[PDB]
Formats: C-alpha cells, sequence, structure tokens
RNA sequence: ACGAGACUCUGGCAUGCUAACUAGUUACGCGACCGGUCGGCGUAACUUCUUAGAGGGACAAGUGGCGUUCAGCCACCCGAGAUUGAGCAAUAACAGGUCUGUGAUGCCCUUAGAUGUCCGGGGCUGCACGCGCGCUACACUGACUGGCUCAGCGUGUGCCUACCUACGCCGGCAGGCGCGGGUAACCCGUUGAACCCCAUUCGUGAUGGGGGGGGAUGCAAUUAUU
C-alpha cells in the first residue's frame, strides 16, 4: 500500500538529494504512482515541488508540434525504458533517474548582464528548478532529434540517454550540452 | 431528500450509488479492470489498495457514467466511488474510523473527496482560441 | 460464477466470436471484397479477406450492447475523418452498401428481428450463443 | 531452412534489374500502369507470405505472380475497375505491360494538344490547368 | 420566336432582387430566420425586439 | 379526453414567475389533478455581428445573445375553469399557446 | 547520409541469434536490427521461432514495440 | 462628479427548497446460466444527478509573518471557490470607415447615349523580389486496416418559402419508389466525431510518408468550383 504501484518499494529508498529533495518528493506519502493526476499543481508559486518527477517528465516529453497535447501515448512511451532501465539495473529505478537527472543540470549560466555590454556576462550558479527543468527538456529534446529519420527507435533510446546520463559518459546529448554549455560560462567568468 | 453527492471531472460526470451489498463494484454495466486503453487503469485500482478491500466487502456500488473524453471519465468515476462510500458508511455506522479513511484519503488525494473547480474557458472573437488572437498583418 | 457479453477483456470476445463462427461456417461469406471500396474516408483495400465477417462481428456486439441499432448507425462505426486533401478533414462514413450487405446478412439467419418503425433486436437464442462464445472466452483465461 | 539453389540477389520479374534488397512484392510501384489500389490488392490477393526473407522465396511464387500480371481476368476486376479503362483508340481489357508503346498509349495528349482546345492553348504556353495560384509564386525549381 | 425576342434569362439563385427588402440594398442579408435586414439596422431595433448583450 | 398541453414562452424571468403565480392561484382556486410546471432548459442563440463595413479597425463582433425561456403545463382539469383562470386578460410580452395532441 | 543493411542469408541464418544471444540480459528487436542490420519482418519472425524453441521470456507487445528477455 | 470599482451574465453553487416518462431517476416473480450484465418491458417512484426559479456560500473576517506597523502584501489552515472569463466602458478628439445600410448631402456628361435592367467571353484561376493569419499534412511520437472504448451544453421542417431516408434494395457519392418520424429536450439521440489494448504491412530510405477520360445541384464544369 505504501509502495509504488505495488511494486516500486519507497521504504527503502536511497536518500540521493541532501537537500535538493525537498524540490523532489518521492520518498513518502507525497508520492504517487501513475505519472497522471492532469496539469492541476501549475496554478501557484512552488507547487511543482509537490509534483514528482515522473508526472513532470512525462509531460515534457510531449512538444515539438508533432507532439502536442497527445499524452497518453506519452505515458507508454516512459513506461517503456522504465521498465528497461529497471531490468537493466535490477533494482529500484529510482537511484538511476535521480542520477540521470541530477548529471544533466547544467551547473553554471551565462546570464547577459551589464548597460549594453555584451561581450562578458556573467556565470551564475543555476537555481535546482531551473537546473532539473532545464535538463529534463533538454534530454527529451535529443530523445526527439534521434528519433527523426534515425536508425534508432523511440521509447528505447531514452533508455540509454539514462543510462548514460547516470554514469556520465559523453555519448549523452544532455550531458554533452551542459559540459559544453558549462566550458562557454567557464570562458565568461 | 437524498444526497448522492456524484464525483465531477473536467465535464465528465460519474455517479456511484451505493447501498447494502456484498462490497463487490460495477462500473456502468462492468467491473472495473476491462478498461480499454488500459493506461489509466492503475488510476482505476487506486481506491481498492489506497482504503482496503476490508472496507469494500459489504456495499454495493453501481456507477454511471457520461462526458466526453478518454481520461476525462476517470479520475471522476474512482472520486465517485470514494465519496458514496464516505456518505453511505457514515450516515449509519460510526465517525471515528470514519475520520480515520477520510484521512488517508486526503493524505494520498485530496481530489477523492473534493471536484476540480476548474473547467473551460470560452473563446473570444479575433482570434484561433480563447486567449490567443489572430496573427496580425505585416 | 456465470458469464456476461462484455465480463473477459472484449478484445479476444469479439475476436473469438469471429473466429468460433467462421469455423462453425453458418454465415454465408460475401461475392465482391474489393469492388467496393468499404469507405469514403478510405481510398484502399482492407487487409483481411474475412473482414465481412468481422464486421459482422461487431455489429452483433454493437447490438448485443444497444438495441434498436437500425440501418443507417452501423455505417458510422468504421467510418472517421476522411483525408479531403488539403481540405480540412471532416467525418465521413464508411461505404454504406457494405452494411446494407450485412443487413442482408443478418436477416435470414434469424439474428435479427425486424420492426416497421425503425430498429432490430437480437434474439434471446441469439444472445444465449452470444452467451455460449463469452463462456468461451471467460473460462479461456477468466473461468479456467 | 532457406532453399538452396537458383536463389538471386534481384527479383526479377520485368527484366529490369532494379535493387532486388527490397522485401516481396513492394517493387512494383514503378511500373506506369499499376500502381496504388490495383498493385496493393493483386499482392494482397496473390496469397503473398511478407514474413518470408530474401533467400526464402520459391519459384513457384514467381511464376504464379507472373501468370496474376499477365491475366487482368485472375479475380474478375470490372471493366470500370480496370486500369485502362474505355481508354481511346482501342478498348481493350487485357493486362499488358511493356516498355517502348505503353507509355505512347498513355500518351493520348497528342489529339488534345492539336486540337489545340482550351486545356491545349494553355499548353501552347505552359500555363497551369488546375487552378493552382501561382500568380507570382512557383519558385520551386524556377529560381 | 418570342422566348427568344425578350426574357430568355432567369436567375434562380438571385439574392440581389430578393434582398433585404425593408431598405434599399443587397448586402448585410443573412438567410437565417428571415431577417431582411442590414446589421446597422439590426442593432437599431435590436433591443427592441428584446436582444440583450452578455458576452 | 384529458391530454391539453399550454406552451407559454418569454425571455423574462418575471414574467414567467407572474404566469405561474396566475397557475398556481387557479390551482388555489380548486384542487385538480394538473402537474406542476415544465421548466424547459434556457434556450439560447448566439448571433455575431461585424460592424466596420470596409475593413478599417478592429473586428469588435457584436455578440448579442436571444435567450427564450419556455414553461409547460399539461392539464386534466374541465375546460371552463382553466379557460377563466387563463383568459384574464394576459400580459403582454409572453406568448402562450393550447395544444391537443 | 547513407546506410544499408543486409537482408541475405548468411552466419545471420544462425549464428548470434541461435546461441550468443542468450548471454545478454535484455533483447530487442532493434538492438538485433542494429548488430546484425535486420528488418522487422526478420526480427518478429525470430522471435517467433526462437520463442517456440522456448528459452525467452515475455514482456510486452506493440505495433513497433515488443519487450523479451532471456530465461533458461 | 464621470471614468476605475461596485454593477450584469458566465464554470465553480439543490450537498437543503419550486418537481413533467418525451430526455434520467437503485425498489417491482419474468428473460441468464441454477445468485450477477439488455437502454425492451412493471409501485402512477412523490426529482441527487446533467432540465432550473428562489435561497445560500468568501470576507484578506482565521492564524503566522513583513510594512513608518495605516493602506496593504506574502505564506499557512481551511472552504466548491483565498484573482474565472467576458459585458458596460471616460472629458476631448482623428482633418479615419460607411451616401457600396439608406433618393437629405461638395458635384463637369444627369437632357434619361446603357455600369443592370438584355448578354454574360476571354479573367483578380492570367507572371517576375514584389506587402496579405489562409501553408491540413510534413513520417517510425507516426502513415496503413479496423479489433476498439467518451454530451457541444453549435443546431438542424420559413405570411407572397421551395431546398433539414427510418422500414428494403441496384451501386464508388448522389440518384430513388411510399419514404429524412419532427415546427421540436417529442423527430435526428444515450447525435459511438477526435490521441486508443494496433485488427496484415512501412526496423531508417526522399521511398510504402501530403500526392489524363467519365458517370450527372442550376440556363451553361471551366484553369479537374462542386
Amino acid at each position: 500500500d505504501i509502495k509504488l504501484f505495488g511494486k516500486w518499494s519507497t521504504d527503502d529508498v536511497q536518500i540521493n538529494d541532501i537537500s535538493l529533495q525537498d524540490y523532489i518528493a518521492v520518498k513518502e506519502k507525497y508520492a504517487k504512482y501513475l505519472p497522471h493526476s492532469a496539469g492541476r499543481y501549475a496554478a501557484k508559486r512552488f507547487r511543482k515541488a509537490q509534483c514528482p518527477i515522473v508526472e513532470r517528465l512525462t509531460n515534457s516529453m510531449m512538444m515539438h508540434g508533432r507532439n502536442n497535447g497527445k499524452k497518453l501515448m506519452t505515458v507508454r512511451i516512459v513506461k517503456h525504458a522504465f521498465e528497461i532501465i529497471h531490468l537493466l539495473t535490477g533494482e529500484n529505478p529510482l537511484q538511476v533517474l535521480v542520477n540521470a537527472i541530477i548529471n544533466s543540470g547544467p551547473r553554471e549560466d551565462s546570464t547577459r548582464i551589464g548597460r549594453a555590454g555584451t561581450v562578458r556576462r556573467q556565470a551564475v550558479d543555476v537555481s535546482p528548478l531551473r537546473r532539473v527543468n532545464q535538463a529534463i527538456w533538454l534530454l527529451c529534446t535529443g530523445a526527439r532529434e534521434a528519433a527523426f529519420r534515425n536508425i534508432k527507435t523511440i521509447a528505447e533510446c531514452l533508455a540509454d540517454e539514462l543510462i548514460n546520463a547516470a554514469k556520465g559518459s559523453s555519448n549523452s546529448y544532455a550531458i554533452k550540452k551542459k559540459d559544453e554549455l558549462e566550458r562557454v560560462a567557464k570562458s565568461n567568468r | 431528500q437524498s444526497v448522492q453527492v456524484f464525483g465531477r471531472k473536467k465535464t465528465a460526470t460519474a455517479v456511484a450509488h451505493c447501498k447494502r451489498g456484498n462490497g463487490l463494484i460495477k462500473v456502468n454495466g462492468r467491473p472495473l479492470e476491462m478498461i480499454e486503453p488500459r493506461t489509466l487503469q492503475y488510476k482505476l485500482l487506486e481506491p481498492v489498495l489506497l482504503l482496503g478491500k476490508e472496507r469494500f466487502a459489504g456495499v454495493d456500488i453501481r456507477v454511471r457514467v457520461k462526458g466526453g473524453g478518454h481520461v476525462a471519465q476517470i479520475y471522476a468515476i474512482r472520486q465517485s466511488i470514494s465519496k458514496a462510500l464516505v456518505a453511505y458508511y457514515q450516515k449509519y455506522v460510526d465517525e471515528a474510523s470514519k475520520k480515520e479513511i477520510k484521512d488517508i484519503l486526503i493524505q494520498y488525494d485530496r481530489t477523492l473527496l473534493v471536484a476540480d473547480p476548474r473547467r473551460c474557458e470560452s473563446k473570444k472573437f479575433g482570434g484561433p482560441g480563447a486567449r490567443a488572437r489572430y496573427q496580425k498583418s505585416y | 460464477p456465470g458469464v456476461t457479453v462484455k465480463d473477459v477483456n472484449q478484445q479476444e470476445f469479439v475476436r473469438a466470436l469471429a473466429a468460433f463462427l467462421k469455423k462453425s461456417g453458418k454465415l454465408k461469406v460475401p461475392e465482391w471484397v474489393d469492388t467496393v471500396k468499404l469507405a469514403k474516408h478510405k481510398e484502399l483495400a482492407p487487409y483481411d479477406e474475412n473482414w465481412f465477417y468481422t464486421r459482422a462481428a461487431s455489429t452483433a456486439r454493437h447490438l448485443y450492447l444497444r438495441g434498436g441499432a437500425g440501418v443507417g448507425s452501423m455505417t458510422k462505426i468504421y467510418g472517421g475523418r476522411q483525408r479531403n486533401g488539403v481540405m480540412p478533414s471532416h467525418f465521413s462514413r464508411g461505404s454504406k452498401s457494405v452494411a446494407r450487405r450485412v443487413l442482408q446478412a443478418l436477416e435470414g439467419l434469424k439474428m435479427v428481428e425486424k420492426d416497421q418503425d425503425g430498429g432490430r433486436k437480437l434474439t434471446p437464442q441469439g444472445q444465449r450463443d452470444l452467451d455460449r462464445i463469452a463462456g468461451q472466452v471467460a473460462a479461456a483465461n477468466k473461468k479456467h | 531452412l532457406v532453399i538452396p539453389e537458383k536463389f538471386q540477389h534481384i527479383l526479377r520479374v520485368l527484366n529490369t534489374n532494379i535493387d532486388g534488397r527490397r522485401k516481396i512484392a513492394f517493387a512494383i510501384t514503378a511500373i506506369k500502369g499499376v500502381g496504388r489500389r490495383y498493385a496493393h490488392v493483386v499482392l494482397r490477393k496473390a496469397d503473398i507470405d511478407l514474413t518470408k526473407r530474401a533467400g526464402e522465396l520459391t519459384e513457384d511464387e514467381v511464376e504464379r505472380v507472373i501468370t496474376i500480371m499477365q491475366n487482368p481476368r485472375q479475380y474478375k476486376i470490372p471493366d470500370w475497375f480496370l486500369n485502362r479503362q474505355k481508354d481511346v483508340k482501342d478498348g481493350k481489357y487485357s493486362q499488358v505491360l511493356a516498355n517502348g508503346l505503353d507509355n505512347k498509349l498513355r500518351e493520348d495528349l497528342e489529339r488534345l494538344k492539336k486540337i489545340r482546345a482550351h486545356r491545349g492553348l494553355r499548353h501552347f504556353w505552359g500555363l497551369r490547368v488546375r487552378g493552382q495560384h501561382t500568380k507570382t509564386t512557383g519558385r520551386r525549381g524556377r529560381t | 420566336g418570342h422566348q427568344q425576342l425578350y426574357w430568355s434569362h432567369p436567375r434562380k439563385f438571385g439574392q440581389g432582387s430578393r434582398s433585404c427588402r425593408v431598405c434599399s440594398n443587397r448586402h448585410g442579408l443573412i438567410r437565417k430566420y428571415g431577417l431582411n435586414m442590414c446589421r446597422q439596422c439590426f442593432r437599431q431595433y435590436a433591443k427592441d425586439i428584446g436582444f440583450i448583450k452578455l458576452d | 379526453i384529458h391530454r391539453i398541453r399550454i406552451t407559454l414562452t418569454s425571455r423574462n424571468v418575471k414574467s414567467l414567475e407572474k404566469v405561474c403565480a396566475d397557475l398556481i392561484r387557479g390551482a388555489k382556486e380548486k384542487n385538480l389533478k394538473v402537474k406542476g410546471p415544465v421548466r424547459m432548459p434556457t434556450k439560447t442563440l448566439r448571433i455575431t455581428t461585424r460592424k466596420t463595413p470596409c475593413g478599417e479597425g478592429s473586428k469588435t463582433w457584436d455578440r448579442f445573445q436571444m435567450r427564450i425561456h419556455k414553461r409547460l403545463i399539461d392539464l386534466h382539469s374541465p375546460s371552463e375553469i382553466v379557460k377563466q383562470i387563463t383568459s384574464i386578460s394576459i400580459e403582454p410580452g409572453v406568448e402562450v399557446e393550447v395544444t391537443i395532441a | 547520409d547513407k546506410l544499408n543493411n543486409l537482408v541475405l542469408f548468411d552466419k545471420a541464418t544462425y549464428d548470434k541469434l541461435c546461441k550468443e544471444v542468450p548471454n545478454y540480459k535484455l533483447i530487442t528487436p532493434a538492438v538485433v536490427s542494429e548488430r546484425l542490420k535486420i528488418r522487422g519482418s526478420l526480427a518478429r519472425a525470430a522471435l517467433q521461432e526462437l520463442l517456440s524453441k522456448g528459452l525467452i521470456k515475455l514482456v510486452s507487445k506493440h505495433r513497433a514495440q515488443v519487450i523479451y528477455t532471456r530465461n533458461t
């Protein structure tokens, strides 16, 4: 009753967030099972924190004009490769999911500052919410653009992007875009 | 005369008439776990493993559904079932474990007792939809 | 625990109704399976070669659900959005000559009882056989 | 368990060695007279096993399909349903496909351009005949 | 003969002749409900019939 | 026969309420097997009108509502009583029709 | 810009699909067409024949998503 | 003082009251295997539903915090709702549009020589940056075929009105032979229209992915209106 779907145990889960868990709550009764409860939390400041990561990522991968509104296929496409990472890691996929997500958020961003100076902007740390949202959106963008006219098949590629980001190797779209952005910002300090 | 507090999600309304029975539940001439898309199967599964089968063994519930959309019918069927259970099991037997079960409901999902207020927004002229206006020629 | 026309996953219910009826052989097979296009919104042939049997199963199920389902109703079941080319796609029904052929099929096999004021109703014995195939599909996976 | 003899890398029917890599009955879309509904219905009614591999096709299948494209009346295709239905010059209901003259039969435009009819008097300069609004547009291929 | 000398031409889609009758123009006519009045007079006699605006 | 219907229609609410007051007064005069008023849904029509004849300025489609409201009453009563109740110089603006089907 | 697969009969008839695949932890028809440059027809036929042989565990099916693993 | 606001309507508001089988309303041996699904049938059930007239509810009053501790603001507990949308929308003016809504009105051919009265041919469908949201779709998220499961609350029979196929069939549409149940919640109806467990195919490529004669609304298919 107290575990996700009746299969994903939520009791012996990992801490894995030290204090970023205030943003993402999947370790108590605040963790719903299915990534679908309608988009009802996007109506006040910080209600996104209550929302589970799964639902947010399911909602996100539905864009680019070709995925405008159709969401049940998104839920199917995430449950697929959710099972893939689950059975490749053998344990609860939460650790690997969080590892992939937190390895993708750009550590710093070069925001344009100054009156009229565009030649030097400021490298500032990024907020955890903006970081995780941009990471999810950009990895979903990479997954989509690895699916049009590409020999890979969608609903299986995101599993490898997830496991690669969890490991951190540079083959993945999300972490490589994050690292190029990071190096651009380091030039800018 | 009667409460029959029903359940509404968006424009889709489902009402669960509950009376003394064996605990089995029917949704529109049909038991539960045979939904055609079978992607929101666990969504309809939610109440039974939320509150427990030991409370769903003494009440016959009949659900009637009407309203557009695949998902919109859901999120109201389960709400209707839950609120009918609250109503029937409150008006007769006891109030302490009533507080217990309604509290369990609230901590899992407040929507199961209270309905979603927000609905569609009317479209105004000069554009394709409600807020969006047409392209300005330049 | 009894049987019902829809208690099982209706997929296997209708599939096994069509298969049972084709192995039983009582229903006749149509003469043309290609000359008609089966739909205005469809510009190419079906891919079953027993789609008459499939449509008969579908209309039998839909008449079990709700009576009075006279002709002019099943034509909308397979009808849908018609790609009119550059024109916006509107709902167009299927070619109703095929629905008329299936109407010829139901009549004379005692499948349906008609009336002058419109509509048609399934035979109680017919629903007995429909509950028999329902029992077969139920005992396949859920009453075994 | 594959057939070990006669097997060719190129699926050959009409004596033009196109790439035989394509799976069965999907390579007949290039014929100027058989396509869309006709080609698809005559492969789907031919009782072909599309799950077969390239190296497991048999001479029986290619022979039977050759006969079926040779004979138009294998399953009583109607005349209004026929490909060259009530065409100009002569009325022929036989399914015959050969290069050199078939496209000339398709070239009934000789008469329409010679009698300089409305369509012909349009086509003298190369003006559109289906209402495509190209008042000044139409830059695809016109630089 | 007489049928070609005069009136050899009808108009069965006539909107100009069967236009909005009460005033002397063709435009501003919609064929629902029997309007036969321009939008300017449609508004000028709207509230008189019972028309109200709430949207 | 005991199958007589009356259909009243108007665009005003207080007019229909005073008509229902007339009917309840008649029912108070003598108790008869006359059923309650049938409140048809408030039937709305939308009409939308461009105002700038030539295109010059905004697309201000005047949105006018025609909301007709309908009340039914089916009566099984002697004719004289209901005729006296009804034919009492009814209010202008509310349209009443008596039907025998 | 160009990539070509093989639909011919070679070691792909038996090898790396009859005895080498069970060493994996997850099989996917797209992965088979990646490791061997094959088509969907071959993927479905090979999965069906191998399952009839009886060394494979089902997961689920879709028009483009049919999932299996090894169990023996 | 006008304007803003209040004000009106609108989804939240029958958790109680105004109460029609014609739309829906658990009770009522039959049909179904022998006790559990048919919307085809029966307490004329004294209306909770979607059918609505009254009445009610929410107010920054509750708490905490910030504020020059005033106006106020944020968070939290609650509640259907802690900002829903539109409606009405200044004084004054633009040298704006409309006489092409109008026989009052700036007007040389307006002495009834023609723009339609009477004809409709060629085209704003003719070609070059040439200003115009109008460009559905644009492919393995999806194109095929159908196993399939869901309110438009848009509305659809007209004083000199004539244009909305049940019951059976020939058919690719219409075509019909009596024949679209109704002046409408009666008749279209429980208006099975749209992402879906795919019901053969298309496992990475411009390809399966938008894609010249005819049988027939009106006086005439024409640069395929349809």
